[PDB]
RNA sequence: GAAGAUGAUCAGAUACCGUCGUAGUCUUAACCAUAAACUAUGCCGACUAGGGAUCGGUUGUUGUUCUUUGACGCAAUCGGCACCUUACGAGAAAUCAAAGUCUUUGGGUUCUGGGGGGAGUAUGGUCGCAAGGCUGAAACUUAAAGGAAUUGACGGAAG
């Protein structure tokens, strides 16, 4: 059955980025979901989105410019500590001066700069880049 | 011999022979 | 945007229907779905011709921008259009490719007739393959007429017409030559008769 | 040899092992 | 490796086929796999098709044929030229010749 | 396998091999000496054939 | 067999390429051009290659050759296939003076702002 | 999804099956097995003391011909037989 | 990309493609770049003056390069309701 | 002696018209002529990386070829590589310069971490793929050099790669395969989208285009 | 038609071929639990590409034949058994619409392998009336064994 819904959310994404395709058609929507792509969205990775209300879980459609060259989910969502966050970067980014792993905190849903900052950490939950 | 080894080093080994023989032709006849 | 002097008059339309422009394959490939207006009841697909002198008008903007005339090479390899492309080089001073294209002649620089093309425009997808697979791999931008059958692989600008009709080449190629040279300025303006008539471009048995 | 009739030999073979050892039972 | 992707018979979506016996040599094959060819032929020699309506004592009565259907094995019909080797690309051609 | 044989050509080719006595040579410089002279014998005082370089070059 | 080799059918080629004006259709007369334009080493294959030259000649009068490309027969081509009627059997003359295209298409004709006259066909 | 669980609580999963895939591995089997201990002649030892019981000598294997040079030795801490080789050229002659 | 002085040590600045944004590479010889003559309100074309598209290799490779001219084109205006974003 | 052009790129170059090798990769113009090259990069080191021979089966016996790996680069961010079959191993080598002079391509030089100075590193991890063989460029600081075999890290010297982390997978002995996959992977630098890429670049006029004339016949 | 017996063939032929032929083959009650038990390809979920056919169901519609309803034809669709093209992508290749979305490495989950032999052997356990099934080593030995493809050679294979 269905076990993650932002692996399928993701997966939609980048099959439809890699085949130059500008918009994409994600079944189900969820708040993760929508807060993934409000992260993706705010660093300029994807364009607008927009959710479609369907008396159910949702759907949404978001536009793509070209920019994305990956993101995905880490399942499962491993416990992270501040101080293991340099060795999941190293590992996960293409560089050290851009790219972002997204981590979801009891602070909130932020890239590994972003808890840095707020000093916070949570649970892994992807990347971008 | 497996390898080209020395494959030019015989070459290179015959061209001494053409720039010996234009020299060889050139003096004898230069003083003959 | 563009004067409404290049809209579609109905001159034109009289001659693309005459000449079975409109008709376009039974058989219609996902890519060139926007083309197809309607599909008539015997399975014949009818081809939006508005687009298709939309096509032709963007087509001859790009050939204009051709610096060399001799730099663009027009293509035909079926016999309804040989005789075409031979006559629209000779008016617009292009390169013409009539029949058999010599493969290597894009790739291979110490064959006979190795050419540079800055464009190659095709006729039929279907049977000038070998043109446009060598433009793939020497920058070559590619203008072809398709039919709804026609592949649009490697087609940067498709013209929608009837590739395999005798007298449906031969209009599109007459339309390219005297719109080519308007825009030069050789034809002083968009209404005035051109001397040439569409009968030439047309290809004439051994008979006669 | 072909393996269908090699694991016929062991078979027989293991055969006889099983009559051998019963005499000690 | 794996010659052919049919397998050499006509089996998809099937578990199991119950065998026919060649005409040739009497091998059990699997329906599927056979070598079917159908044959309409004329039952007289065209040698012999005009002294036999001669001899015939009715005026205009026309000669039945001879229809039959013939199951192959592989050995068998390969033996008996029914069937050729092909080059690799040619094997995928399955119209009739 | 099996396994047998004489023993009695054991040491066959040692022992006609032709005793030669080693010539009572100069000793060579050691330690820090020795880097030296290798040194200078590879990078100073080319021996190069034309761009055939040899460490051990048999007369020939 | 009498199948003439590779180096008597380029070579003789090339010379219509190069001489076309001063060859004929006469053997004789083409024997003695060729021993003064090419240099052959041997007198049977000059006779050779002239006789597949003069052969060659013959042919092209007779059509074009493939494989010999000069510089008069194809300019002469081009204003050649010149021919065009006087009426253009696209000109809406040989109809009664309106399209005759099927209503199928004539639906096409009416979304867009044209008014031309049309007697529908139903092929069906 | 790779064949293998990858949820956080199939730790154990994990762990017991690489604990099971590890004896595939025949330099830990030995390991665990102690079969130097129990099997090898030198009970895991890298040296180990004899007595010479013979000089014999073994024919050399195809494509080539010789006779190698061994000597039959028994083992003085657990009085097992091996087969040892004498090396160089006529050291046969200072084994006795 | 540009050192701490701001000195752009940043050789070859690549063209990317206009349909997918994706950057054609060096060696990318199926990727094409279409020059387009403007036009004056004469009906004349412009000389040496032109609106250029650059498509990868990959699009073209897809067939998609003839839609997509089709929309980027139309919203260049350099053609009408020829391509349709609704489909 | 005596070097006449035979393609439109060629006599652009014969002229002054086009003076460095960017500019043909700014229009991924196809690369012919070997003069080019020379021209553009006149001061070009080659390394033959390896030699190996191979043999043809035939009715009587096996019929002999010489196979030449040949590496060019002009330690300045520039780098190509040619393999290529003859009779004799020198007709081989030198061939195989000749085409590995067609395939030089541009790498991207970036920073890892701080870009104090000139760039020194990879802007990203690139991988390239040959047959089996897999290699994985990582960008390294400033001290660790060529973390690669020798056969990688001489491909990387004449790239012009100061500072870089390798690791490759597959059948690395397979020489032809590693260095053609480190050859895509190296290639692939000004192939990854970075945010300091984003910004759109204006079309230039191809230089085929402004200097028709000049290319004619 | 195993076994067995027999006529041939052959140097020998216990066999292939021919003739007889017992178990078996069929069926009822029980056992057995193995097959190249094959798609040599675990299942669930999502996505990525076009096309023509076909089976089952549903929904809109005929220059067709028919009772005096049913058939056929054209479109959509869901699901299937398959098939054709391409290769964004994968692969060592043969090839694959999955064997893709895998160093740009993480959707959930079950089982299995770790050079070749010795070996599915010995032993213990357990199931079985038996044949046998399931579980299952070690000593020792060895530099190769193996997969796909290429050239050639050969072939009592075809043209
Ligand atoms: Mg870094
Ligand atoms: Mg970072
Ligand atoms: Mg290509
Ligand atoms: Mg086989
Ligand atoms: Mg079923
Ligand atoms: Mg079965
Ligand atoms: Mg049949
Ligand atoms: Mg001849
Ligand atoms: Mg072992
Ligand atoms: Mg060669
Ligand atoms: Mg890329
Ligand atoms: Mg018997
Ligand atoms: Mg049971
Ligand atoms: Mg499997
Ligand atoms: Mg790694
Ligand atoms: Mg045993
Ligand atoms: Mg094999
Ligand atoms: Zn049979």
């Amino acid at each position: 059955t269905r076990t993650s819904v932002l692996a399928d959310a993701l997966n939609a994404i980048n099959n439809a980025e890699k085949t130059g395709k500008r918009q994409v058609l994600i079944r189900p929507s969820s708040k993760v979901i929508i807060k993934f792509l409000t992260v993706m969205q705010k660093h300029g990775y994807i364009g607008e989105f927009e959710y479609i209300d369907d008396h159910r879980s949702g759907k949404i459609v978001v536009q793509l410019n070209g920019r994305l060259n990956k993101c995905g989910v880490i399942q499962p969502r491993f416990n992270v500590k501040i101080n293991d966050i340099e060795r999941w970067t190293d590992n996960l980014l293409p560089a050290r001066q851009f790219g972002y792993v997204i981590l979801t905190t009891s602070a909130g849903i932020m890239d590994h700069e972003e808890a840095r900052r707020k000093h916070v950490s949570g649970k892994i939950l992807g990347f971008v880049y | 011999g497996q390898s080209d080894k020395r494959e030019l080093e015989g070459e290179v080994e015959g061209t001494e022979d053409a720039e010996a023989e234009l020299e060889a032709e050139a003096e004898e006849n230069d003083e003959s | 945007s563009l004067p409404a002097s290049f809209d579609l008059t109905p001159e034109d339309a009289k001659l693309l229907l005459a000449a079975n422009v409109h008709l376009g394959a039974k058989n219609v490939q996902v890519h060139n779905k926007p083309y197809v207006y309607k599909t008539r009841p015997d399975g014949m697909n009818i081809i939006n011709i508005g687009k298709t002198w939309e096509k032709i008008v963007l087509a001859a903007r790009i050939i204009a921008a051709v610096p060399n005339a001799s730099d663009v090479a027009v293509c035909s390899s079926r016999t309804f259009g040989q005789r075409a492309v031979l006559k629209f080089a000779a008016h617009t001073g292009a390169t013409a490719i009539a029949g058999r294209f010599t493969p290597g002649n894009f790739t291979n620089y110490i064959t006979r007739s190795f050419k540079e093309p800055r464009l190659v425009v095709v006729t039929d997808p279907r049977t000038d393959a070998q043109a446009i697979k060598e433009s793939s791999y020497v920058n070559i931008p590619v203008i072809a007429l398709t039919d709804m059958d026609s592949p649009s692989e490697y087609v940067d600008v498709a013209i929608p017409c009837n590739n395999k009709g005798k007298h449906s080449i031969g209009l599109i190629w007459w339309l390219l030559a005297r719109e080519v040279l308007r825009l030069r300025g050789i034809i002083p303006d968009r209404t005035t008769e051109w001397s040439v008539m569409p009968d030439l471009y047309f290809y004439r048995d051994p008979e006669e | 040899m072909r393996d269908k009739w090699r694991k016929k030999r062991v078979r027989r073979l293991k055969r006889k092992r099983r009559k051998v050892r019963a005499r000690s039972k | 490796p794996k010659k052919r992707a049919s397998n050499g018979r006509n089996k998809k979506g099937r578990g199991h086929v119950k065998p026919v016996r060649c005409l040739n040599c009497a091998r059990c094959v699997p329906k599927d796999k056979a070598i079917k060819r159908v044959t309409i032929r004329n039952m007289v020699e065209a040698a012999a098709v005009r002294d036999l309506s001669e001899a015939s004592v009715y005026a205009e009565y026309a000669l039945p044929k001879l229809y039959n259907k013939l199951h192959y094995c592989v050995s068998c019909a390969i033996h008996a030229r029914i069937v050729r080797v092909r080059s690799r690309t040619d094997r995928k051609i399955r119209t009739p010749p | 396998g099996k396994v047998h044989g004489s023993l009695a050509r054991a040491g066959k080719v040692k022992s006609q091999t032709p005793k030669v006595e080693k010539q009572e040579k100069p000793k060579k410089p050691q330690g820090r000496a020795y880097m030296r002279l290798l040194y200078t014998r590879r990078f100073v005082n080319v021996t190069l054939t034309n761009g055939k370089r040899k460490m051990n070059p048999s007369p020939a | 067999g009498r199948v003439r080799t590779k180096t008597v059918k380029r070579a003789s080629k090339v010379l219509i390429e190069r001489f076309y004006p001063k060859l004929t259709l006469d053997f004789e007369t083409n024997k003695r051009l060729t021993s003064e334009i090419a240099v052959i080493q041997s007198k049977r294959l000059r006779n050779k290659i002239a006789g597949y030259t003069t052969h060659l000649m013959k042919r092209i009068q007779k059509g074009p050759v493939r494989g010999i490309s000069f510089k008069l027969q194809e300019e002469e081509r081009e204003r050649k296939d010149q021919y065009v009627p006087e009426v253009s059997a696209l000109d809406l003359s040989h109809t009664n003076g309106q399209l005759e295209i099927d209503a199928d298409t004539a639906d096409l004709v009416k979304s867009l702002g044209f008014k031309i006259p049309v007697q529908t066909v139903s092929i069906s | 999804g790779k064949g293998k669980p990858r949820g956080l609580n199939s730790a154990r999963k994990l762990r017991v099956h690489r604990r099971n895939n590890r004896w595939a591995d025949q330099a830990y089997k030995a390991r665990l097995l102690g079969t130097a201990f129990k099997s090898s002649p030198f009970g895991g030892s890298s040296h180990a003391k004899g007595i010479v019981l013979e000089k014999i000598g073994i024919e050399s294997k195809q494509p080539n011909s010789a006779i190698r040079k061994c000597v039959r030795v028994q083992l003085i801490k657990n009085g097992k037989k091996v087969t040892a080789f004498v090396p160089n050229d006529g050291c046969l002659n200072f084994v006795d | 990309m540009e050192n701490d002085k701001g000195q752009l040590v940043e050789l070859y600045v690549p063209r990317k493609c206009s349909a997918t944004n994706r950057i054609i590479k060096a060696k990318d010889h199926a990727s094409v770049q279409i020059s387009i003559a403007k036009v004056d309100e004469d009906g004349r074309a412009i000389a040496g003056e032109n609106i250029t598209y650059a498509l990868s290799g990959y699009v073209r490779g897809r067939g998609e390069a003839d839609d997509s001219l089709n929309r980027l084109a139309q919203q260049d205006g350099l053609l009408k309701n020829v391509w349709s974003y609704s489909r | 002696k005596g070097w006449t052009p035979v393609t439109k790129l060629g006599r652009l170059v014969k002229a002054g018209k086009i003076t460095s090798v960017e500019q043909i990769y700014l229009h991924s113009l196809p690369v012919k002529e070997y003069q080019i090259i020379d021209l553009l990069l006149p001061d070009l080191k080659d390394d033959v990386m390896k030699i190996r021979s191979v043999q043809k089966q035939t009715r009587a016996g096996q019929r002999t070829r010489m196979k030449a790996v040949v590496v060019i680069g002009d330690s300045n961010g520039h780098v190509g590589l040619g393999i290529k079959t003859a009779k004799e191993v020198a007709s081989a080598i030198k061939a195989a310069i000749v085409i590995a002079k067609l395939s030089i391509i541009p790498i991207r030089r970036g920073y890892w971490g701080s870009n104090l100075g000139q760039p020194h590193s990879l802007p990203c991890k690139v991988t390239g793929k040959c047959g089996s063989v897999a290699v994985r460029l990582i960008p390294a600081p400033r001290g660790k050099g060529i973390v690669a075999s020798p056969v990688v890290k001489r491909l990387m010297q004449l790239a012009g790669v100061e500072d870089v982390y390798t690791s490759s997978s597959g059948s690395t002995r397979t020489t032809e395969n590693t260095l053609k996959a480190a050859f895509a992977a190296i290639g692939n630098t000004y192939s990854f989208l970075t945010p300091n890429l984003w910004a759109e670049t204006p079309l230039a006029a191809s230089p085929l285009e402004v200097y028709a004339e000049e290319a004619a016949a």
